[PDB]
């Protein structure tokens, strides 16, 4: 492996603790709820699909939203303004070809003006002190995929599907770090497709035992089981595509035998 | 407000913005100010600034230029950097007749590699290493600057922006249109810079993408499947490319000793997967007696 892979992993593990939002923030928001957040994140999945944006961009945008809402009260009519600016910033950070501001205005159906989006972009940057290079579940997943025995495209797609579902539901997923959610996503995908488990090479790389992943795994297994019933369905629609080997059509396992 | 800063002189223009030498009127600190006009910008804060600021806030190292502050005024964004009195380009031009002393070449390359290893171990690709972006002080230090083309990369990488690196310093995997590039592109650039310090002229001063490639091929040999597996299938490889033989480094970099030539050859290796890493280059025997002379 390249001789900076381990350094990058160690550094991302440090940074995910620094870039973590306040776990209880939504209780302190007088006017917004977990349900309104879910709707916003599901909408950003669809925005991502419409503009052919990277998965990483979506993960970054969510990280920025949750950090912003950890320190700023936001009324329900402005929550989509925060989300739009967050996606703009994430696209500028991550994308080769970010969509233009007028296109972001268009996808809000002129709910906000260009001036508002640009002013919110400044506010987001100020509140986040320009610290946009955040670790995401996606960044850990792609590292974990290098330890497959051997590469399985269905396992990758399913792990991605599951990591992405975690973005929608602040309760419970705000209480886990990205590296842990990724671990659980990777194990669950592996188990579902091949019957294998979280490999020893990742136990050594991450220091996470399968046991340490169990709380997050239990939650993620429930999320997986209930996905066809959830009010938000954009992620499921997205992972039906052949690009993702239609993994969202697969039946989850009924038990994990943990 | 920029009320506390007195503009001294315009220093230059890099990837984006204009850079001024300025003075803090209250503390007397001399700084470099990068100004970006936002009313000229239909699209808000440019991606280059977003990337430069976010990444430089993470990269605290003696061989990476320090970002000191960021100020948003009415319609403008100012990045406040530490000031270094000149760049490696002007220093090479002022040494064109005399030459840069060998221990100073070695010290500089050592420091550049330290800075770059720190970037790569913090998942940052610079993607514009050239003498104009390498800053020197009076005390013998050299630092990487201008992270406007930089980007945080992932493990493993995906396809990133094709239009990267100033042509003379651009790696052959980018010129040949490879789907993937990573940290090796920065090492290529530094290989070019090393040679340039030694001979006092650019190693591969091309005037177009094809001329750039051919200059590389004339010096290092036209690569084939043995040297670089995959090369003949790359998107912009053409089987009509002339097949030049590799030159002896004795001719390419005459002043360079055996150790220098070994390091340089490993930094200009064609296959990016076998090109030497910044970390491994620091362990090369060429650096066994490295010192830190004052220029
Ligand atoms: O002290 C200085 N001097 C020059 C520059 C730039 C380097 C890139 C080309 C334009 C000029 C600088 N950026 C930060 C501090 N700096
Ligand atoms: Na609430």
């Amino acid at each position: 492996v390249p001789d900076y892979h381990e350094d990058i992993h160690t550094y991302l593990r440090e940074m995910e603790v620094k870039c973590k939002p306040k776990v209880g923030y939504m209780k302190k928001q007088p006017d917004i709820t977990n349900s309104m957040r879910a709707i916003l994140v599901d909408w950003l999945v669809e925005v991502g699909e419409e503009y052919k944006l990277q998965n990483e961009t979506l993960h970054l945008a969510v990280n920025y939203i949750d950090r912003f809402l950890s320190s700023m009260s936001v009324l329900r009519g402005k929550l989509q303004l925060v989300g739009t600016a967050a996606m703009l910033l994430a696209s500028k950070f991550e994308e080769i070809y970010p969509p233009e501001v007028a296109e972001f205005v268009y996808i809000t159906d002129d709910t906000y003006t260009k001036k508002q989006v640009l002013r919110m972009e400044h506010l987001v940057l100020k509140v986040l002190t320009f610290d946009l290079a955040a670790p995401t579940v996606n960044q850990f997943l792609t590292q974990y995929f290098l330890h497959q025995q051997p590469a399985n495209c269905k396992v990758e797609s399913l792990a991605m599907f599951l990591g992405e579902l975690s973005l929608i539901d602040a309760d419970p997923y705000l209480k886990y770090l990205p590296s842990v959610i990724a671990g659980a996503a990777f194990h669950l995908a592996l188990y579902t497709v091949t019957g294998q488990s979280w490999p020893e090479s990742l136990i050594r790389k991450t220091g996470y035992t399968l046991e340490s992943l169990k709380p997050c795994l239990m939650d993620l297994h429930q999320t997986y089981l209930k996905a066809p019933q959830h009010a938000q369905q954009s992620i499921r629609e997205k992972y039906k595509n052949s690009k993702y080997h239609g993994v969202s059509l697969l039946n989850p396992p009924e038990t994990l035998n943990l | 407000s920029m009320e506390n800063f007195q503009k001294v002189e315009k220093i230059g223009e890099g990837t984006y913005g204009v850079v001024y030498k300025a003075r803090n009127k209250l503390t007397g600190e001399v700084v470099a100010l990068k100004k970006i006009r936002l009313d000229t910008e239909t699209e808000g804060v440019p991606s280059t600034a977003i990337r430069e600021i976010s990444l430089l806030k993470e990269l605290n190292h003696p061989n990476i230029v320090k970002l000191l502050d960021v100020i948003h005024t009415e319609n403008k964004l100012y990045l406040v950097f530490e000031f270094l009195h000149q760049d490696l380009k002007k220093f090479m031009d002022a040494s064109a007749l005399t030459g840069i002393p060998l221990p100073l070449i070695k010290s500089y390359l050592f420091q550049l590699l330290q800075g770059l290893a720190f970037c790569h171990s913090h998942r940052v690709l610079h993607r514009d290493l050239k003498p104009q972006n390498l800053l020197i002080n009076t005390e013998g230090a050299i630092k990487l600057a201008d992270f406007g083309l930089a980007r945080a990369f992932g493990v493993p990488v995906r396809t990133y922006t094709h239009e990267v690196v100033t042509l003379w310093y651009r790696a052959p995997e980018i010129l040949l249109g490879c789907k993937y590039y990573s940290t090796a592109v920065d090492i290529w650039s530094l290989g070019c810079i090393f040679a340039e310090m030694v001979t006092r002229r650019a190693l591969f001063p091309g005037d177009s993408e094809i001329d750039q490639l051919f200059r590389i091929f004339r010096t290092l040999g036209t690569p084939d499947e043995v040297v670089w597996p995959g090369v003949t299938s790359m998107p912009d490889y053409k089987p009509s490319f002339p097949k030049w033989a590799r030159q002896d480094f004795s001719k390419v970099v005459p002043p360079l000793d055996e150790d220098g030539r070994s390091l340089l050859s490993q930094m200009l290796h064609y296959d990016p997967n076998k090109r030497i890493s910044a970390k491994a280059a620091l362990a090369h025997p060429f650096f066994q007696d490295v010192t830190k002379p004052v220029p």
